[PDB]
Parts: C-alpha cells; structure tokens; sequence
RNA sequence: AUACAGUGAAACUGCGAAUGCUCAUUAAAUCAGUUAUCGUUUAUUUGAUAGUCAUGGUAUAACUGUGGUAA
RNA sequence: UUUGAUGAAUAACUUUUCGAAUCGCAUGGCCUUGUGCUGGCGAUGGUUCAUUCAAAUUUCUGCCCUAUCAACUUUCGAUGGUAGGAUAGUGGCCUACCAUGGUUUCAACGGGUAACGGGGAAUAAGGGUUCGAUUCCGGAGAGGGAGCCUGAGAAACG
C-alpha cells in the first residue's frame, strides 16, 4: 500500500483534473538532475511519494558527487555506507585503513542490497545526521 | 458606513443564512438605504488597489438578496438615468443635453450593469422600462455625438466611443445571458 | 563580535596594494562599494601611496572634494571609494585616464590612457535575467545591471560599454580559442590564448590556457575574463604581454 | 519514551516542596466510611 | 527562552557534550499560536530585519479555491473535524495547515446556480459534477482542506477535496468513526 | 460603568463599551486616534482563566499571545508583574493563599510550578491532560487526561504515585469537596465515578443520563458544595444538575440558555440566597436561586466568557473572556465590594440616579 | 508633594505604572513603564492644593479672577488658520494680514511676522 | 525686507551610540583549510527600476503664568 | 538528407504598500500680458531587484596520552520516516504518528592532558642553533537567579 500514512502521501502542487479523462491516473511531475547523471525510468513509472527523492522529490543535488559501501540496510527509506580509505600517518610514514560510517537517504526506485557501490551526491540538509543522497547503483 | 469594517460586517451580518441575519417586513422596509450605500459605494472611483478590492466586494454582495430587490435596485440606476423625451418621441430627443456630465453618467451606469450582469449571468432577471429604454437610450446618443461630432472634442469623441463600445459589449453579452 | 569591523591594521592589508608596513598602526578600510573588497584599491591608496599626487589625508579628502577626479565618467567625493580591476580613473587638471590592470606578479597597475579609449570599458558578463514585465537586464561583475541586452550575450560573457553614456556596445562570448585574462587563482597574470575546458558540474570548469612561451596551465572558470582573438587586445596593454623574467 | 512512559522515580525538586500538611479533616473518617458505604451503593 | 539550536541533542556517537554559549538571537523559536476559531484578531511581530510575520489568532473567514473550473471566494468557516496530526488538536478545533475542515457552501452554490441555472443535487457537461460534490451541496456543508500555515502568514487559505483526496480522507473518517 | 438589567442592577465597570459587532483593536485604534479602576487590566488578545487569592489581595490571570501570567494586586490596582510562559497554560492552580505558589496544567502535554523566584522545573505528563487539583489535606496534584487515566503524584515524594484507571475513553473534568475529600470524576461517556484516598478504588460510579436528543453527552462541568454534601454537574447540550448525593435521581435540573455547552457552575453564599453560576460559551451567565432553581439574574458580556469566578467576600464576578479587557460585575443586591474597592457604592449612586 | 491623578477610584498614594502618553508623568528615558507614587483621583482629608475652573460667573467681579485678562503671547502659523481667524477667502494673500509683532532695542523699533505655514 | 532669508540658544525629527575590564578550559569541540546555500537575511555602498491638489487636517516642546513638596 | 534560423496570465484574498502635499538654480519662448503657459541644470525620499559590508547554518580536510577505559546511546528523540508548529531558512530544532535503532577494538566510549594551550596564525631569525615580534585563545560575567523591550545587526545587561 502506497497511501498507508495519516495524512494523504501526495506530490504537493501536482493536480490532476478528474473532469478531462486521462490514461495515467496523476500526471507526475519529475525533472532532471543534470550533472552527468541519468533520469531513471523506474523513478518516471515510480508511483511511490519521496519528497526526499532526488529525482521526484523537489530536492536539489548541487556540489559534493561522493561514493561507498553499503553496510546495513535495516531502516525505512534510507541506509548506512561504510568506507574504508586509507590514512597516511607520516610520524611513522606509514599507511592505515579507517572506514567512515557514513548514512544516507535512499530512493526506493532504487533497490539496493549489501555489496553495492552507490555513487552519493550530497544536499542541503535532510535529516539531523544526513546530507546525502544516493543517485547511481552498482550492486554485486 | 464605515470603510475598515465594511466588508467583514457585511460578511458579519448581511451574508444570507448565517449569523444575525435580517427579518423579512424588516429587510423589505430597509431596502432602499442599502441601495443607496452600495450606490455610493460603486460611485466610488477603483484607482487604487484597495478601491478595487472594495468595488469587486460590492459587485460580489448585491446578487444574493431577491429579485425584486435588484429590480429596485436597477430601477435607482434608471432613476439616476432617465428616457423621457426619446420614450415619449419615437425616437428624437428635443433637448439636445448630451453634456460631459451625462455621459460620464451613462457610462457609470454602463458599467454597474456590466458589473451586475458578470455577477448574475445565468441568473439576473430583465425588467422591461429598466434596462431597454436607457441602454439604446445611452447608444442612441452615443451615436449622436459620434455622428454631430467632429474631432475637436477628443474629450467627447474618446467617452463617446467607449460609452458606445461599453453599451453594444453590455448589450451583446444581456442577449447571451438572459 | 557585535557585527562588522571598522578597523584594520597595516599588516593585514591586501598584498596587491604594495604598501610598506610602517606607514602607520591602521590601513585605509575600502568603503562598501561596486567592486569586492578583497580585490580593490582605494583612492587614498592610489593618490596618497601609489602615484604620489597627494601625501597625506586631509590634502586627498581636500583634493577629492575639490572635486577633480571623475571614476567611470561620474565623479566621486569618497575618501575610500573602492576603485578595482580594469577600471578607469581620470583626471581633468592634468588630462588624463588611467586603466587599472592587474600585473604578472599580483599586483595592481596603472595604464596611462588616451580620451577615446578611456571612453569605453568592457565588464565581465555574470548573469542576464529576466526580470518583471518580462524584461531581460544583464549584470556584470561589477554591479551593473542594463536592461535590453543582447539575445546572444550569455553567462560568462564580456561586453564593452562606452561610458558617456552608460550603454552597451559591443559583446565577445567566450569560446575556445581566446584571449583570456586570468584574474584569480594560483596562475594570475600569464595572458595568452586559452586552450579548452574541462567541466565538473557540482564542481568547477577548468581552463587550460596556453600563454606566449607556449606554455599551458589551468585556471577556475571564475578567474576569466575575456578580451578577444589573438593578436588582437581591445586594450592598450602594457609592455611585458604579462610575462615575468 | 519521551514522556508516556511512568518513570516511577522520586523528584528532588518536589520532594519537600508542599512536604508535609497537617491532616485537615474536619471528620473523624468513622462515619465517613460507613456513610461511604451506606451511599448511592446501597 | 525558547530556541532552536542543535546545542542540545545527543551527538550522533551518542554522548552528551559541552556548553558553548549562552543562546543567541538569531537561532530563536517564537511561541507557538495555537489559531482559533473566532472574532478574528491579528498581531505583528517584527522579524530579522524589518520583517514583518503576522500571527492571527482567530478567524471565521478564508480563501478557498476550485480547481475543478479554477474559481476562489472568501467564506465562512464552520468547524474541524479531521487533520493527521492530533486528536486532541482536531477535537478543539484549532485550524492549521493541512488540516481538514467543514465550510459553507452558500456562496459557491449561488455562484453555481448563477452560473448555470440548473439547481444542485434534486454547460450540460460541465454541470455534470460529481455525485458526493452535489450531495454536499444539498447537505450545506462541504469538505475543505486549509493548506496554508495560519501562524506564519496570518492568512487562511483552502481548497475543496477532491475525488481521491476526498476518497480517502471519508476513508479516515468512516475507518475513526 | 453600565446597567442594563430591570429586577436586578448588573454593573459592568469593566471592560468593552460597545456590546457586540464593534471590534476592540480597531475601535480602539480610531479613537485614540480621535471610569477604569486596575491599571492595564487586559492581555490584548484574549484571556483564558481566573483564581482570586484566598487571601482576597492578589488576582492572578492568564493570557493569550505572548501566553503570559499577569499578577495583579490590590493594594496597588496594577499589575505585581507579569511572566512568560512557554506555551498556552490551560488551567491552574494556587498552592497557598499567597500568590508566591503556583502550578499548572500546560497545552505540550507538561506542567511547569512557579514561585516568587519565578519558575520551577517542568514534567511532561505522559497524555494530553485535561484538569487539575490539588488536594490539599495531603499534598496530591491528581490530573485527569483523556482516556482512563487519573494520575495522582504526591508531592511528598514528587514522584507519579499511582494512576487511576478508568473504564472509559474521555475524561473531562475532575474535582473535590474540601470536607469529603472524594476525587470525583466527570467524563463525557455521561459517568461521574466517586474515589477515596487511602483506599485509591472507586466509591462510585453513576450520572448515566438522557436529554431530548438522546445523544451521549459531555460532561463538562462539575462542582462541589460548601456543604460537603452535595455535588453539581453540567452537560454539553447546556443542560445543569443539582445532585444531592443521597440520590441518583436530580435533585434540580436547568435547562438554561441555549444548547452550547455549561461551561462553569459556582455555587455562591448570601444569608438569604444560596445561589449557583452557571455560564455558557454563549456569552451569558445565569444565577439561580437554589433551592427553588429560580434564575435570579443573569449577565450578558457580549463577548465570549472564557471563565468565570466571585469575589470570596460579596459584589463582583470576574469574566475572563476573548475581548481586550476581560472585565467584572458588581450586583449591588448580592452585596457590598470588598477592602480595595469601597466607593464603587458612591459611583453607582450616581449611575443609578443617572 | 504628589500629585492628584484621574481614574484611580482610591483617596490613598498608589505606586502605578506610569507612561509617555498620559498625564502627571514625564519621563527621561524614551516610551518605559516606570514605577511611580501618585495619589489617588477621589479627593480626601489629606490633599494639599485643589485645582479648580471657573465655568460660570456669578456675583463678584475679583479681581486676579475677572479683572485680569492675559493675551495669548503667541499666534497662528498656518495661512489657513489666518483665513479662519480673520474670515479670509483663498483668494487674498495673508502676507498683509500676518500678526505684526514691534520689538525695541535701545531706540532702533524693529518688528516681525512669522514664516507663514503652508 | 511691511513674510522670513545673517546668526542663533531651548526643543521636533534623521542616524550613530552593536568598533569596556574582570573571572571559568574544551582534543571533530574549537581552530585552520575547503565547500554549499535551486535553502536564508541585510541598515549602508554603488547600479537599474513605478502614466494605472494655486495644496487637506493636525499637535507639541519651548514661552507665559499659577502652584505643590524636605526632594 | 546539411549549411543556417524560432520557441520549447486567470480566479480571488488583505488594516493598504504604493504611483513624493520636500530643498539648489533656469528667464526664455508665446500672447490669452495673464505676472498665463511652458520649460531646463543641482539635493532629500520612495517601489523592487542586483551588488557591496556583514551574518547564519553547512560539505569535507586535518591536533596529545591512555584499554590500569568495552561498552555507549534511547533515563530532552537515542536512529529514521510521515505530518505540523516554530524560525529569516532547512533539519527530531519541537510535538504528534510511528518504525527500533545508531557507535565500537580500524579501541567507540572513558580517563588524565600542567588545553597560559596551539595554530608556517604570524613577520620571521638580512647568520641567536630554532630565536624574536604580531595575530586567534575559547567562553562567560558586568550584585544574584527570572522575564520583557528597540535596532539592519544585541538575547545591549551603564
């Protein structure tokens, strides 16, 4: 069920005329990131209602473009990536690994599983600890 | 009578079916100073914003009170207006008064009717003696000054011309309405 | 603290001045103005330090309302008016203008400029924009904001203006293949032809550009102005085609 | 939770606030409770 | 008084950290105006700059739209009986944004019936409008939904539902009934 | 100063001049641009609730927007002070006689305790509350919620001592007779139940009515007697009962005004009249005899009451209402005014020979 | 020392709450609330000085009451208020008709007239 | 100069008055760097920018004078 | 098929905001000589937008010793969703409605740190062996808790 909230989950300022008959039901209303990234068809046919989606909510992706390694995906709408990178410690001049347990809001357009690299771009501020967004899927 | 309180207290009281409402043999007996408020009221010139807010919200109140009211309503307007000596004649007019003054009036009329007729326009009723007399009336010596008229009355010819197109416009869309 | 900062030492001063350091315990602050303040000169700097026309203060503010120097065609009575690049100051009592261009090392210069071609001054095209009645009004860099520009001027643009008038002449879009000016960034002051862009949307547009000695080096997009072709300048620029030896 | 669940824990702030008050009855509880008792119950 | 930091949530490792400033005026919360119903009355409060932000704490009156032909009137209000936040918001009725309400319907039918001539409920294609629109047409007593915050702008703006808004917001209510 | 009524002189010395269709804040407005006896008694707003001091010298009010605590005092006719609250307090109570101890029920689901040196600490309750009284014999802040829930926390302790659970959906008012210290409870599923401290179990549980709709109603309203025998209640349809607790059925029934519901009953001593103050969102307060359930008099603000409460000693009824100035009565038959306000008699000799 | 203050029905001195545009009280620091004593509006055995107007007259002519007679020390500024003092028409010029004040200094007999008001 | 124009105290009004010493110690906190603000605010600067009664009413301060109170 | 061109207001709503009842100088032109018309070159304001000075949050990059610190967070929401209030503005900033989470030996967390500490922050040491000079400390206070008030910018504490 797509309507399962208190309140009616509708994309604000859409309309759809009930007088003029139509062959879908809500003309959805999607634009284009730009950027070098792809619109996903999925997201075009997407009947679900993110207003933190990139592509169908009406949030904006422009500066940081970053990537990672999903770790866990036990929430709703959104996961935690872990990266580890490497860590130069020049008072041994020594190499280290060190992984940044990094969230992030997903669209459900997009399904990933653990094992994914997921190319991110960041927002302005969704939630209390996230800033990102994921855009590209790379599952393995 | 108050301008600040003037459309929340018609909203307040004057609005039909709601709060304080006003008893039938009452509202009958009080008619006439009502008309002659909104008459001022419309007379009021819209230059201004705030002016436009207030004629729109006058147009807006008069339709809902009863037939009869808005007949006497249109018959101030008439009252106003006049049609004696083309009426009485077939068609001439003796005293050849077609002033600045009477078609700054006649337009004014033209335009409450426009007004009353967008407001009404499935709905609004047509008396007889009340509208046909003065709108060929008004067309009739809009044409007048048209024709006895050259060019060296801009002032005339350019009221002359919109009372002319205000009048034919009026009486193209009562046709379409009633 | 409480809000802004009104007073500001020698030492602090932006280098692109050429000041000593001892002149002083407080520089000169630059008015709020049309040009950005970490990028412009004051007039006290450029009567008092620079050409020497005045020596202390009170005489600048005497002269400056005496009311002698013209800035872009108008006439100023600021003590601290913030005069920036590639600008125009003149001056009646000795006829004559001054092109304010920045040099290879960093730092600011005058060019001593004839009546005709200090008639004119070009801008860096920021942004054109619709604004109300539908009405397009482009902006520069430095504030100036012209209605009815042309259709084909674009964001990153530069148009020459003639100044007795304030009105729009003439317009260069930027492409490949250009006389850049490079105005910020690390590489300030090396002037030949661009070579290319590289983009990076939610990032930077790079600019490779190949200067004289035939030596290329990139540049942000934000640092460029544009003067024209190659081998021909609408500026008299100075001796030297922004070369250091 | 935030608030709805009981946290049954003393409160310092109120603890001797309005600690104690003499027992101002104005009856002697006796007849009281038969009456209590012997109220719209029976 | 009453701000909007972040100064004192947990961090996100889960540890209380320190005190860093006594709090400001820029990172401010005002004081919530629970709107009413009633005799309006407006308030100013001047914001940042010279802002102005009017707080209205009663109304009768707002602004209501249809899409349905694209036609907006100032009413009447009469009462709330549904909005996805609180119950106890919904019982005492105090109107905010989103919120669901029962207006009037007397100048919208006179505007319908002056505007077609056919009466309601008892342009052919277009005076074919919905069953249960007609239906609270007859009843007097129409469904809209305020879509406007009221505390912010001191307006109160409407719209009348529509089929699969009203749908399932009659859902809610026959499911709460 | 106005008089309206013929058998009985009501005295509105507070308050709106004109009556009703004339808003305050523009009226207001044109006439300064173009009597009174408490300085600035008003909140500019509204107003929602009133307790007079035991003590008979302090009155303390709250208010509206910017949600506020106003205390006023009688030996200065002005405000004491005033005090921001953090959000719309919906009812009070005063500790002591004193006007330094104060605590109150608030709309976020939370209680915040004043004192002299301002304000002591808030708790949030775990629902929405409805009403709240302190028991006094032993120190027990006892609130009904909506739901089943009576919480009772003792102030010996501080802590949440034990709910009350109910067996209903709505509770909406909970009071106390100070002789028979019986937690009755009036929840809008028609039911009153009866408890009994040191046993903490219901005493009873009854009030099951009907009116001429036969709809289910809200109890709205119930109040204690003086005698600490006999208890009243009142309906949403503005329908009163006057229960004498040895009985289940009415004592006295009031069907007063119209159908808006009762919203306060205050019971009010003269040696020859026992009365009772029934009052009605529709800007009317009745005062009814009794013992024959004679409507004696009756006060029309014009504007809508939000509360209403009596001068302890005799002579005025302060309204808080939705107008600017929330405003009082003096009924010369119900008597005197009391030790700050003693030539009100001498200004109505000369508005009654007006 | 205090003074008498209308609307506070008490004969007792009252610390009230004074402000900028009301009687009695004139303060410094701009639009505050100040505290201040002032002694209430119903006259009692303690007052000190009564204020009183003569309304109408009666039998005696006194003399620093009837025999007296001030003239107003100033004029009018506004051109409009000259026509409404002199039963003027927009049409006449007031530059004759201003108030012509003589001053002396030592043997010089100087006079003016105000800047006429609009 | 028969309205004034020099000068000017008291006051209206505009703006500034948001650039002072003493006491307490935090390791992504701060600070330095680097972003973003298709997510905000801005007195001032400069630049543009609005065809939609030969003149309407007020008031004060000051001044005059009369007073109070130990203040 | 290319060389080149074009795009890709309505309905109302409201305390009206407005569209200058303000200072410096033209003296002409025409005849209706009214002193009529007409007019030009300098100041103070106002509508909006840009720009400037600022400010707010914010991305990411970096700072000690210690596991004789392995637990920590939901005991102010801890993590996230949805809705709303609030704010100049997002955002659990706050409340409902919920889901039950997040950090962690890559040692989270915790402890001590003399943290008058450090920052190539700072001009440097025009040759003292590392040393000078400047700058940022960071916050709070202005009898003491509490509350309020203007201004662009204050939680001003004369």
């Amino acid at each position: 069920t797509v309507q399962s909230e208190r309140a009616f989950q509708k994309q604000p300022h859409i309309f759809n005329n009930p007088k003029v008959k139509t062959s879908k039901r809500t003309k959805r209303w999607y634009k284009n990131a730009g950027l070098g990234f792809k619109t996903p068809k999925t997201a075009i046919e997407g009947s679900y209602i993110d207003k933190k989606c990139p592509f169908t909510g009406l949030v904006s992706i422009r500066g940081k473009i970053l990537t990672g390694t999903v770790v866990s995906t036990k929430m709703h709408r959104t996961i935690v990536i872990r990266r580890a990178y490497l860590h130069y410690i020049p008072k041994y001049n020594r190499y280290e690994k060190r992984h940044k347990n990094v969230p992030v809001h997903v669209s459900p357009a997009f399904r990933v599983q653990v094992g994914d690299i997921v190319t991110v771009g960041q927002c302005r501020p969704i939630s209390k600890t996230v800033r990102f967004n994921v855009v590209k899927v790379s599952a393995a | 009578l108050d301008d600040t309180l003037f459309k929340d207290e018609i909203t307040t009281f004057l609005t039909e079916n709601g709060s304080q409402s006003i008893k039938a043999e009452d509202e009958k007996v009080v008619m006439p100073y009502v008309l002659r408020i909104f008459f001022g009221r419309a007379q009021v010139p819209p230059t201004s914003g705030q002016k436009r807010s207030r004629k729109i919200a006058v147009i807006s109140v008069l339709p809902n009170f009863k037939k009869p009211y808005i007949n006497d309503f249109l018959s101030l307007a008439s009252e106003r207006l006049d049609y004696n000596y083309f009426f009485g004649n077939s068609h001439q007019i003796n005293s050849s008064k077609a002033t600045l003054k009477t078609i700054r009036r006649m337009t004014g009329f033209v335009n409450i009717v426009n007004s009353t007729l967008s407001v009404l326009r499935t709905n609004f009723p047509l008396h007889t003696n009340s509208v046909l007399q003065p709108l060929i009336y008004s067309i009739a010596m809009a044409y007048y000054v048209l024709d006895t008229e050259s060019t060296e009355e801009v002032h005339l010819r350019k009221m002359a011309s919109n009372l002319r197109q205000q009048g034919l416009k009026c009486l193209s869309s009562v046709f379409e309405f009633v | 603290a409480r809000g802004p900062k009104k007073h500001l030492k020698r030492l602090a001063a932006p280098h692109h001045w050429l000041l000593d350091k001892l002149s002083g315990c407080y520089a000169p602050r630059p008015s709020a103005g049309p040009h950005k303040l970490r990028e412009s000169l004051p007039l006290i700097v450029f009567l008092r330090n620079r050409l020497k026309y005045a020596l202390n203060g009170r005489e600048v503010k005497a002269i400056l309302m005496q009311r002698h120097v013209k800035v872009d065609g108008k006439v100023r009575t600021d003590t601290t008016y913030p005069a920036g690049f590639m600008d125009v100051i003149t001056l009646d009592a000795t006829n004559e203008n001054f092109r304010l261009v920045y040099d290879v090392k960093g730092r600011f210069a005058v060019h001593r400029i004839t009546d005709e071609e200090a008639s004119y001054k070009l801008g860096k095209v920021k942004k054109v924009q619709l604004g109300k009645k539908g009405v397009p009004y482009v902006v520069t860099h430095d504030g100036r904001t012209i209605r009815y520009p042309d259709p084909n001027i674009k964001v990153n643009d530069t148009v020459k203006i003639d100044l007795a008038s304030g009105k729009i002449t003439d317009f260069i879009k930027f492409d490949a293949g250009k006389l850049v000016y490079v105005t910020g960034g690390r590489n300030l002051g090396r002037i030949g032809t661009i070579v290319h862009k590289e983009r990076h949307d939610g990032g930077f547009d790079l600019v490779h550009i190949k200067d004289s000695l035939d030596n290329t080096f990139v540049t942000r997009l934000n640092n460029v102005f544009v003067i024209g072709e190659q081998g021909k300048p609408y500026i008299s620029l100075p001796k030297g085609k922004g070369i250091k030896l | 939770s935030k608030g709805r669940k009981l946290n049954y824990s003393v409160q310092d702030p109120i603890a001797n606030y309005e600690a104690p008050i003499t027992s101002g009855y104005k009856w002697s509880d006796d007849q009281i409770d038969e009456f209590f008792a012997g109220l719209l119950g029976q | 008084g009453i701000s909007r930091d972040s100064r004192h949530k947990r961090s996100a490792t889960g540890a209380k950290r320190a005190q860093f400033r006594k709090k400001r005026k820029f990172e401010l919360g005002r004081q919530p105006a629970n709107t009413k119903i009633g005799a309006k009355r407006i308030h100013s409060v001047r914001t940042r700059g010279g802002n102005k932000k009017y707080r209205a704490l009663r109304i009768e009156t707002g602004n209501f739209s249809w899409a349905s032909e694209g036609i907006s009137k100032k009413t009447r209000i009469a009462g709330v009986v549904y909005h996805p936040s609180n119950n106890e918001l919904v019982r005492t009725n105090t109107l905010t944004k989103a919120a669901i309400v029962q207006i009037d319907a007397t100048p919208f039918r006179q505007w319908f019936e002056a505007h077609y001539g056919q009466t309601l409920g008892k342009r052919a294609a277009s005076a074919k409008i919905e069953s249960s629109v007609e239906s609270q047409f007859s009843a007097g007593r129409l469904y809209a939904c305020i879509s406007s915050r009221p505390g912010q702008s001191g307006r109160c703006d409407g719209y009348i539902l529509e089929g699969e808004e009203l749908a399932f917001y009659l859902r809610r209510l026959t499911a709460k009934k | 100063k106005s008089t309206s009524a013929n058998d009985v002189s009501v005295y509105q010395v507070s308050g709106t001049n004109v009556s009703r269709s004339l808003p305050d804040w523009i009226a207001k407005k044109r006439k300064r641009q173009l009597v009174e006896l408490i300085q600035d008694f008003e909140f500019s707003e509204a107003s929602n609730k009133i307790k007079v001091s035991r003590d008979g010298q302090y009155c303390m009010a709250t208010g509206t927007y910017k949600p506020q605590i106003h205390v006023y005092d009688f030996a200065n006719l002005s405000l004491k002070f005033d005090r921001h609250t953090d959000a719309e307090n919906v009812d009070f109570t005063i500790l002591s006689d004193d006007w330094t101890k104060s605590v109150h029920l608030q709309n976020d689901r939370s209680i915040q305790f004043q004192n002299k040196g301002g304000l002591h600490y808030t708790t949030r309750i775990p629902k929405f509350g409805r009403s709240l009284v302190y028991n006094k014999v032993n120190c027990d802040l006892y609130v009904g919620a909506s739901g089943n829930e009576l919480y009772r926390l003792n102030l010996e302790k501080g802590r949440f001592l034990n709910p009350f659970k109910l067996d209903t959906e709505g509770v909406n008012h909970v009071s106390i007779n100070e002789v028979n210290g019986l937690l009755a409870a009036g929840t809008e599923t028609n039911v009153v139940e009866f408890w009994d401290p040191r046993s903490r179990s219901r005493v009873s549980k009854l009030y099951l009515e009907n009116n001429i709709d036969n709809r289910p109603f809200q109890v709205t309203t119930t109040s204690f007697r003086n005698d600490g025998l006999t208890f009243a209640c009142g309906t949403s349809n503005g329908y009163s009962y006057i229960y004498d607790l040895r009985t289940s059925e009415p004592s006295i029934i009031k069907d007063q005004g119209y159908g808006f519901d009762i919203k306060k009953i205050i019971w009010l001593d003269n040696v020859g009249t026992e009365n009772k103050i029934v009052t009605c969102d529709k800007r009317i307060a009745k005062i009814w005899d009794r013992l024959d359930g004679k409507a004696y008099a009756s006060m029309e603000p014009s504007v809508d009451i939000n509360d209403i409460e009596h001068v302890p000693g005799t002579g005025m009824f302060f309204t808080a209402n939705e107008s600017i100035p929330m405003h009082t009565y003096y009924i010369p038959s119900l008597g005197p005014s009391p030790r700050w306000c003693s030539f009100l008699d001498s200004i109505t000799e000369e508005l009654e020979e007006k | 020392g205090f003074p008498m203050k209308q609307g506070v029905l008490l004969p007792t001195r009252i610390k009230l709450l004074l402000t900028k545009n009301v009687s009695c009280y004139r303060p410094r620091r701009d639009g505050e609330r100040k505290r201040k004593s002032v002694r209430g509006a119903i006259v009692g055995p303690d007052l000190a000085v009564l204020a009183l107007v003569i309304v109408k007259k009666g039998e005696q002519e006194l003399e620093g009451l009837t025999d007296t007679t001030v003239p107003k020390r100033l004029g009018p500024k506004r051109a409009n208020n000259i026509r409404k003092f002199f039963g003027l028409s927009k049409e006449d010029d007031v530059r004759d008709f201003v108030i012509r004040r003589e001053v002396t200094k030592g043997e010089k007999t100087y006079t003016k007239a105000p800047k006429i008001q609009r």
